[PDB]
């Protein structure tokens, strides 16, 4: 057949519904804009988990120093022991 | 600063592991040799 | 085996706030690669069929000492290993003369103790609240399987077979292994971990990257559209149900999946059931999907956590079943302003709420939808009646 | 033959588990150990031992330096002065202290436990709250009564479940003394005991105005030191309470009615 045409009292009620709704969108625009959308900002602490400071990670720092010293001393004594196993 | 200071040690902690690399083939050279002690040994 | 001599001295860590509350407070032994205590027996000695026995032996020592995290004579720790790096690589060296066979199983049960050790740090690390105590419950719960069912099969089994059973051999402790499951369930629990760990990842590459009904509702609400580096609240759970939809053909799969999830989410429903019966809001670890400010004069803006919501809220029923339960616990608080008091009881009206106690059938049923519905309409009964007589 | 023949050989230089468990016992009780020489920090193990047990040692006089680092912060913050609060929250360490003392007490009479693995396992409870206390005491001497009721009402909100029941037991011996202090300014208008920790205090300092107090009235109301779980309405009232008594005792003679 042929397609339908689309019904005038539809197509009434769609312009005074569109028209109601432009208006009223227009106005809750003009009245502060009520919708918002926000970004967390802030967080909490608890001061005895709450670190006081975090220069401990350069006392780490001084504590992995120490240990690279280690590691270089006992890499010297590898390899004395290579040489003298070595030489045997 | 201290970030430099971190970046600067964390330089020095990736030295220190290629001496450590160095020090793991210096032990498996040391296996090696052990094994090889003790095959002339016995 | 010589008796090789080197200083071991136990410390207590001195500075402790870095390391997690969980986490371990002493210093590490030295290494077998760097500080020997006792000289290595090579393995060809006694890799032969006859001297066989001895070397499956003290392989399935080494294999012990592994499982919980120790090292051995012929299985030491990989190159990187730094015992006093929480985060570094936990890898180990297996010797090299070693019957491949024994090889195979010492891979499996390395491979089962680095994700013993790998678990362990990771629950350690999970103390803290940065992760939300939601996930610490996980975490604790986590400890607690290593508490309950690893160390303590481990322990019964492994440990009482090596020590007073002849003929045993590692293939009956692989089968031994393979029969308590523990392993496969260690294997999954790593998986997930590992998902949780590429999600944390993905929420990190997004540095930069974080409805009109809003305004036609007359309510101060806003987003907070805050994605957070780890997956905190109902985006954990989420994951909890994404691998229940992953974990579908296994019967004790889904199960100790929804008992962890159910014990890990009782306080998330407590809290929900609180802020639908009275409106309280109590988020100390930002887990819920609501909170407000002044924590204008009399008005408060509420903002919607988006990271830790417990659904989409893409579809109009979804976003307008949000709004509801948003208004009933702002009807609920405005009653309790008004009223000046600190809670309101039930019988204020004829309709009451059950607190929620399995989070996966709310979800799967519509009960939730049920009590939405009656606190919202009691909540809206209250208010007309202490607006229309009051 | 058994596994243990295969590797008798290999350990011919190691110690017995029953001189481990004789020296132990000395080592865990801050005593000196003869198999063990311990320092004042360092426990000093010898390298007989194989490095595996050497961390389940390494663990065990963990837990035995946690002991007897809590036993020096205790008799260190019992030789202090502290508000009550504080010395009830020293006595629960305490109480901790020798629980933990007669629980490894009874294993070592006992002896039940034959592995060294399901025997840290027992006390890993044990062992983790020590290092609980740890990290508490490692503040301790800094942060006041309201600071400590905060962090504690912090952890009773923790995922955790020990950490959860530790901070309510400290927080309620904490309000006990704090119901004590209010029902005191309440009953008699004192604020004897406070330490400063109670939100209405006497402030004395004159300036010229009314030197006699003829009409100064010389109390305070602190309501930046009004907690949380108290509203400000409900603390303006106590303190209106407290000062029309005591206005009542000094200034009216009501000494009958008033008792």
């Amino acid at each position: 057949d042929v397609p339908m045409s689309q019904p005038l009292k539809e197509q009434e009620v769609r312009e005074h519904q569109m028209k109601k709704e432009r208006f009223d969108r227009a106005l809750e625009s003009k009245l502060l804009g009520k919708r918002h959308i926000t970004y967390a900002n802030s967080d909490i602490s608890n001061k005895e988990l709450y670190i006081n400071e975090i220069k401990s990670l350069k006392h780490e720092i001084k504590e992995l120093r120490k240990e690279k010293n280690d590691t270089l001393n006992n890499y010297d004594t590898l390899e004395e022991e290579t040489d003298d196993l070595k030489n045997r | 600063e201290i970030k430099s200071l971190k970046h600067e040690i964390k330089e020095l902690r990736k030295e220190k592991n290629d001496t450590l690399n160095n020090y793991d083939t210096l032990e498996e050279e040391t296996d090696d040799l052990k094994n090889r002690l003790q095959a002339l040994e016995k | 085996m010589e008796i090789k001599e080197v200083d071991d001295r136990a410390e207590l860590l001195r500075y402790t706030n870095n390391i997690p509350l969980l986490g371990k407070l002493v210093n590490h032994q030295p290494l077998w690669s760097t500080n020997p205590k006792l000289k290595s027996f090579s393995l060809e000695k006694i890799s032969a069929p006859d001297q066989r026995r001895v070397q499956e032996a003290l392989v399935v020592k080494d294999l012990l000492n592994v499982l919980i995290g120790l090292e051995g004579t012929y299985i030491r720790y990989f190159n990187d290993y730094e015992p006093s790096d929480p985060e570094t690589p936990i890898e180990f060296k297996i010797a090299k003369k070693m019957d491949p066979s024994f090889k195979t199983f010492s891979r499996r049960i390395v491979r089962y103790g680095k994700q013993y050790m790998i678990l362990t740090r990771a629950y350690e690390k999970w103390s803290d609240t940065s992760f939300g105590m939601v996930l610490q419950r996980f975490a604790y719960e986590i400890r607690r399987f290593l508490e309950d069912v690893y160390l303590k099969t481990l322990v019964e089994r492994l440990e009482r077979d090596f020590n007073k059973v002849p003929n045993f051999s590692i293939r009956e402790l692989e089968q031994i292994i393979n029969e308590t499951e523990v392993n496969k369930q260690m294997e999954l629990l790593y998986n997930i971990y590992e998902e949780i760990f590429r999600e944390i990842e993905e929420r990190r590459t997004n540095q930069s990257s974080q409805n009109e009904s809003s305004l036609h509702l007359r309510l101060m609400v806003a987003f907070d559209t805050t994605v957070y580096p780890v997956p905190k609240g109902g985006a954990i759970l989420k994951i909890f149900q994404q691998k229940i939809l992953e974990n579908l053909g296994d019967r004790s799969s889904v199960m100790f999946l929804k008992k962890l999830l159910n014990n890990i989410s009782q306080d998330y429903c407590t809290m929900l059931y609180e802020w639908l019966t009275q409106g309280i809001l109590n988020d100390p670890y930002q887990e819920f999907m609501t909170y407000d400010d002044l924590e204008r004069a009399w008005d408060t803006q509420y903002f919607i956590r988006k990271d830790v919501l417990l659904r989409d809220c893409d579809s109009e029923e979804d976003k307008n079943l949000l709004f509801k339960m948003l208004r009933t616990g702002i009807l609920l608080k405005v009653v309790r302003a008004s009223l000046q008091i600190p809670t309101i009881p039930s019988n204020s009206s004829d309709i009451t709420i059950q607190e929620i106690n399995d989070f996966a059938d709310l979800m799967e049923g519509s009960n939730l939808e049920l009590y939405v519905d009656k606190c919202y309409s009691r909540a809206n009964e209250i208010f007309l009646k202490l607006f229309f007589q009051g | 033959v058994t596994l243990r023949q295969l590797s008798n050989p290999y350990y011919v230089n190691t110690i017995p588990e029953e001189d481990i468990l004789k020296y132990v016992s000395y080592t865990l009780l801050a005593t000196t150990s003869a198999l063990f020489p311990f320092d004042h920090e360092q426990i000093q193990i010898p390298s007989k031992i194989p490095n595996f047990e050497s961390g389940l040692l390494h663990l065990i006089f963990e837990a035995g330096l946690l002991y007897q680092s809590l036993g020096y912060k205790v008799e260190k913050f019992r030789m202090l002065n502290i508000s009550p609060m504080k010395k009830a929250l020293i006595i629960e360490i305490s109480e901790e202290l020798q629980n933990y003392t007669a629980f490894v007490n009874n294993l070592v009479s006992s002896g039940t436990v034959v592995s060294l693995k399901s025997l840290y396992r027992e006390i890993y409870e044990n062992i983790i709250r020590l290092r609980i206390y740890c990290r508490f005491t490692e503040h301790l001497e800094e942060l006041s009564g309201d600071t400590f009721l905060i962090e504690l009402n912090i952890f009773k909100s923790h995922g955790d479940l020990t950490i959860r029941k530790i901070a309510t037991n400290l927080f309620n011996s904490m309000i006990s003394l704090y119901y004590e202090y209010l029902m005191n300014w309440l009953t008699k208008g004192l604020l004897r005991a406070t330490y400063g920790e109670f939100f209405i205090a006497e402030n004395t300092d004159t300036n010229g105005t009314d030197d006699d107090f003829i009409y100064h009235i010389p109390i305070e109301f602190n309501q930046e030191r009004v907690p949380a779980f108290i509203p400000k309405e409900l603390a303006y009232k106590i303190f209106m309470i407290g000062k029309s008594y005591i206005f009542l005792e000094k200034y009216c003679k009501e000494v009958q009615w008033t008792n």
